[PDB]
């Protein structure tokens, strides 16, 4: 019932994604290292909301908003989903 | 025609037909043209 | 530019040959408007309102 | 030529038959597949090929203005004889 | 006198224009363009509200006489919000003359019946409702005249296709004529014939 | 006069026919010529116009003098191209007159 | 005497079209490319919506390209984009719209053909 | 500022110092008739069809060359302008062939066209016309060489665009001759597109030779997929069946051209495809079937396995929602091998990070550069109108373009820096002296091609490639938003795969061999029955019968792109659409509907019912992937360079050799390609 | 937004306009199976009108109601002095066209039309 991906969307200029900007700048190197096998999908794209996704095994997905997030919301959301 | 032939050719029918609506004769249309997608064949072997 | 040549014409000059070929296929153009024209037919006032 | 398949169709100019299992030549039975026997591909291959003393001619296919459009065909290949392109005659530019 | 070229009428042309002012004077109300072709034929364009105004106006007047109803159509252009352009072409015996009076609606706008004034203009507007969906009010009896009863669309709008949605045939279990979706053995094949050069210069608009 | 087909799949009558009645498809042919491997005319489609036969460069397609040949099916009117060559090859002494007669008013 | 109406024009109930053929349907609302073939660019000044193609198949008796689309020719013309989309939401159609497509403005300069040092020196004329 | 006024026909307009009359005229929206000129060619001034009169001027002038004049007045009505039209038309038409009915261009030929709309209505010429003898340059063009008007147009793209100086004028005045003057085939990846660009009926295309006209083909505009560039093309049609393909403008992708295997390989949708679902017989041979009996011999074997006991291997023409749908479908079994045949090295951010697998510069943007790396590729054969790109770059911005890699030919000069991979270290630490223009350069390029990424030691390639973009960023002299390292990809689905999740290469099916493998249009080879158990239950769902069908056990025949609305990402990371221009043949389907089709009956119904449906599918997982025709930006770079240097590998000995070294190696690289005939004529012209 | 009236002024005189309509075409189908002498029953009738009355149930503009109750009015009058024929009547029961499953599955064996 595990943990099998994670997909974190974001605009590239949007102040609504900025935390998430902030996050990925400082703190995804130290992430991906954690976990060198679990896929890890930054995809940026113009005026979205930003939000993260997390797929279990069987194809469940859970996605959480990011708008208006700050680097230590965004770090506690993947906690979360990594824990959780 | 007896005074001022027609033109010769050698395609022009020699023997003359009558309308062969009715008959084994008749025409029946069908398309001209030949199949336009060709179909995979699977191999004749078994291998799988 | 509107009527076909002549047949004899088509099959020796070039410009005839175009615009034969232009007028049996795409046919001539008509400068855009409108125009109701009648006629007194044998009927009576037969119309077209061509646009 | 006209042949006939295995199947005994008659084969058209176009190559058209229906191969063995087409039920579409169920239409025939019955009745007759209607072919035409002259091949003009056959036919024009007949012409003999003529001769001139030039090296561009005209064909406009013959019958003055009830053939083709006039064309000029070039014969400067000896490897090979100038066609008509309406027509298919054939011309050779001699020596 | 060039040979091949259509010769002008230049008497004609001063005529129609000074009865195209005339008109626009007299109803300013509802006159919104006038305009005279290089054939020498005036058109009026009138908001719809003033149809039967000027229609009655120009039926009525001493100066205009326009007492016959030609004909009365109308033409679908999409691209407007108001898609359907209401065409009167109208005669005057007593002054030998043509005029051409235009107006506009769309599909749920209503356009006042002008049969009060032309009773000719029943059939058209019977006519005009049935090939384009355009309602008029107070018409004295409004329904189909050229379609089949029952029929559902408006042919003639640019949106209806040519060979429509459905088609009849005999069927031998119900011992009836039915309509069934159309399917078509050989497609209307469409063809693109617009030469990519411009023609007319005189017309081309600004880009 | 060769037996060659006037016809070099031009499609002009295809174009111009007021009625949709002629379908074409065309090849090179195995000689490389320009010719056609369908042409078909609806009879049932067509209204006897004989716009195909003004568009036609070549004489190719004509309309001929035969009036009678009305037939007991609908399929019998839906000509291919060997029907309408074997009108060609049935009709051509009486159709070469006709044009002889004529094409000094075309 | 003017009546308030808020809603949305939807007119697809009395334009009499099969229901099959409003919600199934896809519009296009587009620009026709330039066909390469010609230079020409008269084909390209106005908007066009058309629809999604559906299937053809060959007419058992004479091959002939048989439709059961009835929408399959048709083609509608539009002065602006906007005018060709506020179209398509009147009637129900989903549409998928496309920008229209612009040359880029060239800088043309007969004389970079005979360049001193440049590789615009063109080697024949 | 510096824009001066002129008038055409007295509308003022302001333009560029430099701007042609032509030029001037178009911003009023009035096209002058032309021959020679093409906006994409050099000037050549020389059919004369553009004279214009200039407002109390004496002489007309060549609009297309002619430079404008403050205050000119240009009167491109005039009867001095119509006179003079008439007149080249008139010289035009004196020796051309009456071949309007024979020839291929009428009805969409600029003679006739021009002729209608600008020339006279008659000829007074009362002599025999000129003939000239045609010249064979390969199977693709045919050339009628008699209706050449002389205007130069193939001579100047052969030279300017295709880099290729065979085409040339002998003889002179009226005898002169356009051809290779000795027996020479014109067989450039771009030789097809003289066809477009002559004006007349001279050169055409031998493959659809005297099969359609023009007023009657259906345009279907959509999207190539015989490479990675996108090039955009139109889909000719006529009565259910494909005619031709032909270029579409696209300003920052392919211009008006396209690669002959996009022109010409169309031919291969016609042969070898595959139309009735397939299973296999008592006797082990395969055998047409219903789809309800393929579709649940599948679904039975799909609810008997989970975990890694499935797989999937996606091949390079699948379209973004038949993959989305195979992945969904899969995961639905606790699976995640989801591969593609096109590795990619997963080390460090592997496919995390866009910007570590793009084009990050975009098509456009080489335009903008003034130094390219090329590394490990022949963009040439992998990215034509890419590499058309690059020369454009190099004729007209004097591009400094430098290779490491095989000496390959690339239509324009470049320093080969050698093809040891050992010499990107050595740029890197500055022993190289190509560091020096590196260095120097203020917006570099570095490209580094897929095919050598497809090495075992990939990874490292990557990792000392991108090493090489790091210090160049990091030494500044490069503006910020400039973007320096790139991926050129050859494969039309690897990118909308990379975004998706997929994983690159079969490496992952390799380690642990599935049970059930799903063979998505996979004809590459890279997974035989030899690497999988002897039992392997083994589903092709494809177009074509290539490789992949022959060994499987059941078979769902698949829409080609011609044939669907499917999306597809180019190497820059832009998502287009295709559309439908004929559909499927047979019982052939659209390839996410068999997926979804099977996941009902195997019970594990996927959520998406419809087109826009399973895009909004898409979106979820990449919103990328519908937004049509924009290059969404990726960042992140840095982060990306960070986890390429904690695992270090070894580069190999072997020199970077792509995989096409020469034209015969362009013609067939996928299997639409393999089953045309004229790309095999191609192929056999280039190599006798 | 604003509009020249068909009829109604807003969607409360419009309902009252679709009531009659309804009434007319309630009582008028005993009549329609009488004299167009239908294999019908009245209460197949009568349900088929309120098939078609439901169809429209979402309309929420005046201006497009009254057009349908205009369009209604119309085919009544058409019904009632027989001008429409027993074929006219019975093509809104499509009684000689198979059913086309609605189904994913069902359409997909079938074809490719959505
Ligand atoms: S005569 Fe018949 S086939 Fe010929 S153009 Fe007229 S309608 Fe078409
Ligand atoms: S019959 Fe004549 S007009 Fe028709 S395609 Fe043949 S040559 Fe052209
Ligand atoms: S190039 Fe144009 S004008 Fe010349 S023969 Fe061909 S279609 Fe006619
Ligand atoms: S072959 Fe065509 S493009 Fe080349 S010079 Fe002649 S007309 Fe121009
Ligand atoms: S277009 Fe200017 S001379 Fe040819
Ligand atoms: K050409
Ligand atoms: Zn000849």
């Amino acid at each position: 019932l595990g943990l099998r991906e994670i997909r974190i969307h974001l605009c590239q200029r949007s102040p609504g994604s900025q935390g998430v900007r902030d996050f990925i700048e400082k703190r995804y190197v130290e992430l991906k290292k954690a976990n060198p096998d679990l896929p890890i999908l930054i995809r940026e794209c113009s005026d979205v909301q930003p939000k993260l996704w997390a797929r279990y095994a069987f194809g469940q997905e859970k996605n959480v908003s990011l708008n208006n997030f700050s680097a230590d919301q965004v770090t506690r959301a993947l906690e979360n989903v990594l824990s959780s | 025609p007896t005074v001022k032939p027609p033109t010769a050719r050698k395609f022009i029918w020699t023997n003359h037909k009558f309308n062969l609506s009715g008959t084994p004769q008749q025409y029946v249309p069908y398309s001209t043209t030949r199949k336009k997608i060709q179909e995979w064949v699977p191999p004749s072997t078994p291998y799988k | 530019k509107v009527s076909p040549p002549k047949r004899a014409e088509m099959k020796t000059s070039m410009e005839s040959l175009i615009h034969h070929f232009k007028l049996y296929t795409e046919g001539y153009q008509v400068p855009p408007g409108a125009t109701y024209t009648a006629i007194e037919a044998p009927k009576g006032e037969f119309g077209v309102y061509l646009v | 030529g006209v042949r006939t398949s295995p199947t005994g169709e008659k084969v058209t100019h176009t190559g058209q038959v229906y191969d063995d299992g087409d039920y579409r030549k169920v239409r025939f039975v019955g009745r007759q597949k209607e072919v035409n026997e002259n091949f003009a591909i056959d036919l024009i291959a007949e012409q003999p090929v003529s001769q001139v003393g030039s090296r561009v001619i005209s064909c406009d296919g013959g019958g003055g203005a009830l053939g083709h459009p006039r064309v000029y065909i070039n014969l400067d290949k000896e490897t090979k004889t100038g066609t008509c392109g309406y027509c298919g005659l054939q011309f050779r530019q001699q020596h | 006198t060039r040979p091949t070229v259509r010769p002008r009428n230049d008497v004609a042309h001063k005529q129609l224009s000074a009865f195209g002012e005339y008109v626009a004077e007299i109803l300013p109300k509802y006159v919104q363009q006038v305009q005279v072709s290089c054939f020498n034929e005036l058109e009026i364009c009138i908001h719809p509200d003033g149809v039967i105004p000027v229609l009655t106006f120009l039926r009525d007047h001493s100066n205009a006489q326009f007492k016959s109803l030609a004909d009365l159509t109308a033409v679908d252009i999409p691209t407007r919000q108001n898609r359907f352009e209401i065409v009167y072409n109208l005669l005057s015996l007593r002054f030998n003359s043509r005029i051409r009076v235009k107006t506009y609606t769309d599909e749920l706008t209503p356009i006042e019946s002008s049969v009060p004034v032309y009773k000719a203009a029943n059939w058209y507007e019977r006519e005009i409702w049935d090939m384009f969906g355009v309602f008029f009010a107070n018409h004295p009896d409004l329904r189909r005249i050229l379609t089949d009863y029952g029929f559902e669309g408006h042919p003639f709008r640019k949106d209806f296709p040519l060979s429509g949605y459905v088609e009849l045939r005999y069927d031998d279990e119900v011992k009836r004529v039915v309509a069934e979706p159309v399917e078509l053995a050989q497609e209307f094949r469409k063809f693109d014939l617009n030469s990519p050069w411009e023609a007319f210069p005189a017309y081309r608009q600004p880009p | 006069p060769s037996g060659e087909e006037r016809c070099i799949a031009c499609k002009l009558c295809e174009a111009v026919c007021p009625a949709q009645a002629i379908t074409i498809e065309a090849e090179p042919r195995a000689d490389g010529s320009r010719r056609t491997t369908r042409y078909d005319i609806d009879m049932t489609k067509c209204i006897y116009c004989g716009f195909c036969q003004e568009a036609c460069p070549v004489d190719a397609i004509v309309e001929g003098p035969n009036f009678e040949f009305s037939t007991e099916t609908h399929e019998e009117l839906l000509y291919n191209k060997e029907k309408l060559l074997n009108n060609g090859d049935k009709w051509e002494a009486e159709i070469a007159a006709n044009i002889q007669a004529d094409y000094l008013y075309r | 005497q003017l009546i308030t109406v808020d809603e949305k024009l939807d007119i697809t109930t009395i334009t009499g079209v099969p229901e099959e053929h409003i919600k199934t349907r896809k519009a296009r609302i587009f620009v026709p490319a330039r066909n390469n073939m010609q230079s020409g660019v008269n084909n390209t000044k106005k908007w066009k919506m058309e629809f999604d193609t559906r299937e053809r198949w060959e007419n058992p008796l004479m091959g002939w390209a048989s439709t059961a689309d009835p929408l399959s020719n048709l083609v509608l013309t539009f002065s602006t984009k906007e005018d060709a989309v506020a179209f398509a939401e009147k009637n129900g159609w989903s549409y998928d719209v496309e920008e229209r497509k612009v040359p880029k403005p060239k800088s043309k300069s007969y004389g970079a053909n005979f360049s001193w040092n440049k590789r615009t020196r063109v080697s024949t004329k | 500022s510096n824009l001066i006024e002129v008038f055409v026909d007295g509308q003022s307009v302001m333009v560029e110092p430099g701007t042609t009359v032509l030029q001037a005229c178009e911003k009023v929206g009035m096209q002058i008739p032309r021959f020679c000129y093409h906006e994409r060619l050099s000037v050549a001034g020389n059919c004369r069809m553009c004279l214009v009169e200039i407002e109390k001027a004496p002489k007309v002038v060549a609009a297309c060359a002619m430079p404008v004049m403050k205050g000119w007045n240009i009167l491109t009505n005039s009867e001095k302008t119509k006179k003079a039209r008439e007149g080249v038309m008139e010289f035009l038409l004196a020796n051309h062939p009456l071949d309007c009915p024979i020839c291929d261009q009428g009805g969409e030929c600029d003679l006739q066209d021009q002729s209608m709309m600008f020339g006279s209505d008659r000829s007074r010429f009362l002599e025999g016309k000129r003939a000239v003898e045609d010249k064979n340059i390969g199977p693709l063009v045919k050339t009628i060489m008699t209706r050449c008007i002389q205007c130069t147009r193939c001579i100047r793209f052969a030279s300017e665009i295709a880099g290729v100086d065979d085409l040339g004028t002998t003889g002179r005045g009226n005898d002169m001759q356009v051809g290779t003057y000795i027996e020479k085939m014109f067989m450039s990846e771009l030789s097809g597109n003289i066809i477009d660009i002559c004006p007349v009926g001279a050169l055409t295309s031998k493959p659809y030779a005297f099969t359609a006209r023009p007023w009657e083909t259906r345009k279907t505009e959509s999207i190539d997929v015989m490479d990675a560039v996108g090039s955009n093309i139109v889909v000719s049609t006529r009565t259910g069946e494909v005619m031709r393909i032909l270029p579409r403008m696209h300003e920052d992708i392919n211009e008006e051209w396209i690669s002959d295997k996009t022109r010409f390989a169309y031919d291969g949708l016609k042969r070898q495809r595959l139309t009735e679902p397939m299973v296999r017989n008592e006797k082990g041979l395969l055998t047409h079937t219903t789809w309800e009996d393929a579709l649940s011999r599948v679904a039975g074997m799909l609810q008997s396995f989970q975990g890694n006991d499935v797989a999937a291997i996606a091949g390079g023409l699948v379209d973004a929602e038949a993959l989305i749908a195979l992945k969904d479908l899969l995961n639905r079994v606790d699976s995640d091998t989801l591969c593609t045949e096109e590795v990619f090295p997963t080390a460090g951010a592997g496919t995390d990070l866009r910007s570590n697998y793009l084009l990050n510069t975009t098509i456009a943007g080489v335009e903008e550069a003034d130094v390219v790396l090329l590394v490990g590729t022949n963009p040439r054969f992998e990215a034509p109108l890419f590499n058309a790109r690059i020369r454009k770059s190099w004729l007209h911005n004097d591009l400094k373009v430098a290779l490491i890699g095989s000496p390959v030919d690339l239509t324009y000069r470049y320093d080969h820096l050698g093809d040891s991979p050992k010499i990107l270290q050595d740029i890197a630490s500055g022993s190289h002296p190509f560091s020096q223009v590196l260095q120097e350069a203020k917006k570099p390029m570095v490209i580094l091609g897929s095919s050598a990424l497809q090495r075992n030691d990939g990874a490292a390639i990557l990792a000392a490639v991108s090493n090489i973009a790091q210090k160049i960023r990091t030494s500044s002299g490069v503006t910020g938003d400039w973007k320096v390292m790139n991926i050129l990809h050859r494969i039309a689905s690897q990118v909308a795969a990379l975004d998706l999740g997929y994983k690159p290469g079969v490496e992952a099916i390799q380690k642990n061999p599935p049970k059930m493998l799903f063979l998505l249009g996979a004809d590459g080879g890279c997974i035989t029955r030899q690497d999988l158990p002897k039992d392997c239950f083994i589903v092709y769902q494809g177009h074509h019968g290539d490789v992949g069908a022959p060994i499987a056990d059941v078979i769902l025949p698949g829409a080609a792109y011609t044939e669907k609305s499917a999306t597809y990402v180019n190497t820059e990371g832009r998502a287009q659409q295709t559309k439908v221009a004929v559909t499927p043949p047979g019982l052939a389907r659209e390839d996410w509907k068999i997926i979804r089709a099977l996941s009902e009956i195997a019970g594990m119904t996927l959520p998406y019912d419809t087109l826009d449906q399973v895009r909004n599918r898409l979106e979820e997982v990449s919103p990328n992937l519908v937004r049509y025709d924009d290059v969404e930006g990726a960042n992140y770079f840095q982060q990306a360079s960070e986890l390429s240097k904690l695992v270090n590998q070894q580069l190999l000995a072997d020199p970077l050799v792509p995989p096409q070294l020469t034209i015969k190696d362009f013609y067939m690289t996928d299997s639409i390609s393999r089953a045309s005939q004229t790309m095999a004529k191609c192929v056999k012209a280039v190599t006798e | 937004t604003s509009v020249k009236p068909i009829f109604s002024r807003d969607m409360n005189e419009a309902k009252r306009r679709v009531r009659e309509l309804y009434r007319a075409w309630y009582r008028e189908v005993p009549n329609t199976v009488h004299l167009f002498q239908l294999d019908i029953s009245v209460k197949q009738g009568r349900d088929k009108v309120r098939e078609m009355f439901k169809k429209n149930a979402h309309i929420t503009d005046p201006r497009v109601v009254d057009l349908l109750v205009i369009k209604g009015k119309m085919e009544l009058e058409e019904t009632i002095k027989v001008w429409k024929q027993r074929t006219h009547v019975m093509r809104f029961f499509h009684e000689t066209e198979a059913p086309r499953p609605k189904d994913f599955l069902s359409k997909f064996y079938v074809g490719h039309d959505p």
